[PDB]
C-alpha cells in the first residue's frame, strides 16, 4: 500500500542494534523497531564519502 | 513477567499456555465422561422409582 | 507461503498445523461423546416401540 523509506548514517558497530529485539544505546535512546517485523534493513558501508 | 522481555518473555509464556490449556481440556472431558455415567445412573434410578 | 521461506516457513506451518490438529481432535471427541448420548436414547425409543 506504501513505502516508508527511512534513512540515516550510524557506527559500524552499533549498525546491529537496528532491529526488533535487541538492547543497547542506539536501540534505547535513538531509533526502535515493535514487537512487529519491517520490510528488510539495509546497511553500506559509506565511510568513504 | 517480572524478569524477561516481552520478546522473550512471549515463548515461555506461550509454553506455560500450552500446557494449562492442555490440562483444562484434558479435565473437562473426563468430566463430561463421568457425567454421561452419571446421567445413565441417574436414568435407571429414575425408571426404578 | 508466498511471503516466506522454506526455513522459517517450517516452522510457521508447524504451529498452524499443530493448532488445527488440536481443533479437530477437540471436535472428534465431543463429536463421539454426543453419539453415545444419542444412541443410548435410541435404544430407549427401540424399547419403548
Amino acid at each position: 500500500t506504501n513505502v516508508y523509506a527511512d534513512s540515516f548514517v550510524i557506527r559500524g558497530d552499533e549498525v546491529r542494534q537496528i532491529a526488533p529485539g535487541q538492547t543497547g544505546k542506539i536501540a534505547d535512546y535513538n531509533y526502535k523497531l515493535p514487537d512487529d517485523f519491517t520490510g528488510c534493513v539495509i546497511a553500506w558501508n559509506s565511510n568513504n564519502l | 513477567l517480572s524478569r524477561l522481555d516481552p520478546p522473550e518473555a512471549e515463548v515461555q509464556i506461550d509454553r506455560l499456555i500450552t500446557g494449562r490449556l492442555q490440562s483444562l481440556q484434558t479435565y473437562v472431558t473426563q468430566q463430561l465422561i463421568r457425567a454421561a455415567e452419571i446421567r445413565a445412573s441417574a436414568n435407571l434410578a429414575a425408571t426404578k422409582m
